[PDB]
RNA sequence: UGACGGCUCUAAUCUAU
DNA sequence: ACTAATAGATTAGAGCCGTC
C-alpha cells in the first residue's frame, strides 16, 4: 500500500578490521583479510593455451584503466590489491596437444565426447598431484573455444 | 554435456582447485566475429572483470578476500535448492544441495539428500522424514562440534515451501533452544514498482513487508555509490517467507541482504539472490553429473 | 574517483519521501455473492463449464459463476425451465474472512475458482475492444494492430515502434491473484511483429 | 563454465470438477 | 476402478540476450 521501507546495508570485513559495504571499492585500497604469499598455478590446455594465458598472466598485476572508474572501479595490479604475486612462474603446462584433443573431439557419441575429454584432462591433473612433487595450488584449464560451445549441453 | 561439472565430479577424490578457463574469455582481442568486431566487448568492463578472476583465483588458492561482521551468534544460514538427476536414467528422484554459514564468515558446503519417496519425477521438492533427521543433525553436527553446542536457531533457505510430513520429522532432533525458523525465497513473485519521476530503478535495499510473516526484499535494484543499479530494468523483489516458526520478519532482512555481497566467484556490489542458495545449487549441479562420489562437507576452492 | 572519494566511499543517500507506482491493480467492488448453480441435466454433462458467454467454472454437481441462471439463454436454450432456488449463493466476503468452511466447498479451494472466474474474464474484453492477442508459451499477450490507433501513438506516447523492417508492439499479460489482497497482477511485456501486421513466427 | 542479471522457451508436480 | 480430466499456485530447466 503507501509505505515501502528501506533497510540497512551490512558491511563486510576487511584487512585489520576495515568495513565498507563494496567489496571492489574496499579491496583495492585496503588489501584481502587473509595474506598467501604466492600463487602457484599450472596452465593445461593447448599451444595457445600458455601464450593467451601467458600475455593475461602478466596483465593482471599491471594495471588497465576503466571506461568509467564510478560504475567500474580502477584496479592497480594482483600485487598492489592481493599483498601477494601472480606470474608466470613454477607454471607446469600440459601438452594436451590439438590432435590429441581432436581424437577425442570429434566423436558421435555426445556422452562417450564429454566423458573422454574429461578423463583425458581428469587424469593428467591427478597424476601431477600423484606421481610428481610440484606442489601446485590452482589449476587453470584453458578448454579451447571450440570444445565449450560445441561440447554443450 | 557439461563435462565441466563432470571436471569437478571426479576430481572430489583428490580435491584438486580448479579454473576452467576459455581462449574466448582471454584472448577477446583476438577472437572477431565476420563483421570485423570482437564478439564480446570485453576489456571495458577490464575492473571487476580482473578482479573475478583473480578473486576467485585467490579463493581457489586459499585466500579470504573478506569476512562478515553483521552476523549474529548462533545463526546458521541454511540454503537447500533440489536438483533434477536428469543425467541418470530416471529423474524419479532428485538430490538436494545445501550449504551453511557460520558465526565466523567461513561459508562452508556439504552434500544435501536424495528424494527416496519422491512422488513422481518432480514431487514437492521436499526430504523424506526417514532422511529428514539425516540432513539436519548432520548440519547441526557440523555445527556443534566446531562451536560445542547446537546453535541458536538456523534459516533454512529455499525456493521451495516446507510441508509438514517433513517439519513434524526435524523437531524431535532440533533442541529446543533451536528457533527452527524456515524462510522461503521465491523471485516467481511478480511484484514491481516504479519511480515516477527519473530513469532509474529504486534503491537495492528497499523492502515491503506484507504481513508479520511473509516479506518482499529487494536484493537488486538501484546503488548509493556506483549510481548504476545492478540490472537493467525493475526487477522481481525476492518473496520472504518464514514458512514455519516464530521469528522477526524485520531481523529477517539483515540476513537476506547480507549474504549478497559475499560471493567467492565475482566482484559485484551485491547478489540478486542469497549466497546461502546461490552457492548452495553451485555444488548440486556439479554433483548430479556422476552418481559414484562420496563427498565431505567439502569446500567451494574445489568446485 | 580522487582516489576512490579518498578512500571514504560516501553512502551518498537521501532521505527524502518518494512515491512509487506499482504494476498491480487494486480492487474496489465486487459482487456481492457468487452462486453456484445446480443444472444436473440442464447443463449438458458431457460438456462443462468452457462455452459458456460469462465466466463460469464447474465444482461437484453445481455450475459457479458471476452471472445468473438464465444468463445462458443462446449457447444454451434449455436453461428456460431451470427453478433458481437450487442454486447456491456464497458471499464474497465470508471466504475472504476465512469463515466460510462448508464440507461442500473449503475456505483455501474457493478462493480458487474466483481467481478462474477472473483470470479468464479479461480474455473476453479486449475481445470486444480494438484489441488483438497473441498466444504467448504460458500466458495470452494482447497487442495493438499497427497503424489501428491514430497517429501511431495514443496519448502521445509509443504503442507500435519501428526495429529495422520489424516492429514491436507493447502487451500486457494480466493475472488475477488474491495473496496480498484482491489483485491484477498486470505484468509488462513486448512482443514484435514482421511488419506490422504479421507476427515473426 | 570469469561472474552478475533478466525474461523467454519448455517440462513436471499436488489441491479440488 | 480409474479411464482421463482444465484449470491455482509451484518447481527446475534449458536457451539465447546484455553486462553505461
Amino acid at each position: 500500500m503507501k509505505e515501502l521501507i528501506y533497510i540497512e546495508e551490512p558491511k563486510i570485513l576487511f584487512a585489520h578490521g576495515q568495513k565498507c559495504t563494496d567489496a571492489r571499492d574496499g579491496l583495492a585500497l585496503f588489501g584481502p583479510l587473509n595474506n598467501l604469499y604466492g600463487i602457484k598455478s599450472g596452465v593445461i590446455g593447448t599451444k595457445q593455451g600458455l601464450k593467451i594465458f601467458r600475455d593475461y598472466l602478466d596483465h593482471i598485476q599491471k594495471p588497465i584503466y576503466n571506461s568509467n572508474s564510478i560504475t567500474r572501479p580502477m584496479f592497480p595490479g594482483f600485487e598492489a590489491v592481493f599483498d601477494c604475486k601472480w606470474e608466470s612462474t613454477g607454471i607446469t603446462f600440459k601438452e594436451v596437444t590439438n590432435e590429441d584433443i581432436g581424437k577425442f573431439l570429434y566423436n558421435s557419441s555426445t556422452h562417450k565426447r564429454t566423458y573422454d575429454l574429461v578423463s583425458l584432462f581428469i587424469d593428467k591433473i591427478i597424476s601431477a598431484n600423484k606421481n610428481e612433487d610440484e606442489n601446485v595450488d590452482v589449476w587453470f584449464v584453458i578448454v579451447p573455444d571450440e570444445i565449450y560451445k560445441y561440447c554443450r549441453p | 554435456a557439461q563435462f565441466h561439472d563432470q571436471f569437478k565430479a571426479r576430481l572430489l577424490k583428490h580435491t584438486i582447485p580448479t579454473q576452467i578457463f576459455r581462449e574466448s574469455t582471454l584472448a577477446w582481442r583476438d577472437f572477431k566475429n565476420a563483421f570485423g568486431l570482437p564478439i564480446r566487448d570485453f576489456s571495458k568492463i577490464e575492473g571487476h572483470l580482473a578482479w573475478t578472476i583473480s578473486t576467485a583465483a585467490f579463493y581457489k588458492a586459499g585466500g579470504k578476500p573478506w569476512k562478515l561482521s553483521d552476523v549474529r551468534n548462533g545463526v546458521c544460514y541454511l540454503g537447500l535448492v533440489y536438483k533434477k538427476v536428469e543425467k541418470s536414467k530416471n529423474p524419479r528422484n532428485a538430490c538436494c544441495a545445501a550449504q551453511m554459514f557460520l558465526d565466523n564468515g567461513d561459508g562452508t558446503v556439504f552434500k544435501g539428500e536424495v528424494g527416496p519417496w519422491y512422488n513422481p519425477k518432480n514431487g514437492q521438492y521436499h526430504l523424506e522424514p526417514k532422511e529428514a533427521k539425516a540432513l539436519l543433525s548432520q548440519s547441526l553436527q557440523s555445527y556443534k562440534e566446531q562451536i560445542g553446542e547446537y546453535p541458536k536457531e538456523v534459516f533454512i533457505h529455499a525456493k521451495t515451501r516446507f510441508n509438514h510430513q517433513e517439519w513434524d520429522a526435524f523437531l524431535e532432533v532440533t533442541p529446543k533452544e533451536t528457533n527452527l525458523v524456515g524462510v522461503t525465497i521465491s523471485k516467481t513473485k511478480p511484484l514491481k514498482l516504479y519511480k515516477t519521476e527519473g530513469d532509474y530503478t529504486i534503491l537495492r535495499g528497499n523492502a515491503y513487508v506484507v504481513n508479520e510473516r511473509s516479506a518482499f526484499l529487494w536484493t537488486v535494484g538501484y546503488v548509493p555509490k556506483i549510481q548504476t543499479a545492478l540490472s537493467m530494468e525493475v526487477p522481481n523483489p525476492l518473496f520472504i517467507e518464514i514458512n514455519k516458526g516464530e521469528a522477526d520478519i524485520k531481523q529477517v532482512l539483515k540476513d537476506i541482504l547480507s549474504l549478497t555481497k559475499l560471493n567467492y566467484n565475482a566482484c559485484i556490489f551485491a547478489d540478486g539472490e542469497p549466497v546461502t542458495l546461490r552457492f548452495a545449487d553451485k555444488i548440486g549441479e556439479i554433483l548430479t553429473a556422476s552418481t559414484d562420489i562420496k563427498t565431505p562437507p567439502l569446500a567451494f576452492k574445489y568446485y | 574517483l580522487l582516489y576512490q572519494q579518498i578512500f571514504l566511499h560516501d553512502k551518498s543517500v537521501i532521505e527524502k519521501e518518494e512515491i512509487y507506482d506499482s504494476n498491480w491493480l487494486s480492487i474496489l467492488s465486487f459482487p456481492e455473492e457468487l452462486r453456484f448453480h445446480e443444472y444436473n441435466w440442464m447443463l449438458p454433462k458431457r460438456f462443462d463449464v468452457r462455452e459458456l458467454t460469462f465466466p463460469a467454472v464447474r465444482y461437484k454437481n453445481y455450475l459457479c459463476t458471476f452471472a445468473w441462471a438464465y444468463d445462458f439463454t443462446y449457447h444454451l436454450p434449455k436453461t428456460e425451465t431451470y427453478h433458481k432456488s437450487k442454486t447456491i449463493r456464497i458471499p464474497t466476503e465470508e471466504i475472504l474472512s476465512g469463515s466460510y468452511d462448508s464440507n461442500f466447498i473449503r475456505n483455501a479451494e474457493c478462493k480458487r475458482l474466483i481467481v478462474q472466474l477472473l483470470n479468464k474474464a479479461f480474455e473476453l474484453r479486449m475481445k470486444d475492444k480494438e484489441v488483438q492477442e497473441y498466444e504467448m508459451s504460458n500466458k495470452t499477450a494482447y497487442w495493438l494492430e499497427k497503424g489501428k490507433l491514430e497517429k501511431d501513438k495514443f496519448e502521445k506516447t509509443m504503442l507500435v515502434g519501428k526495429q529495422k523492417d520489424k516492429n514491436w508492439h507493447f502487451a500486457i499479460s494480466g493475472a488475477s491473484k488474491l495473496y496480498p489482497f484482491p489483485v491484477l497482477m498486470i505484468s509488462s511485456h513486448i512482443f514484435f511483429t514482421a511488419d506490422g501486421k504479421k507476427l515473426i513466427d
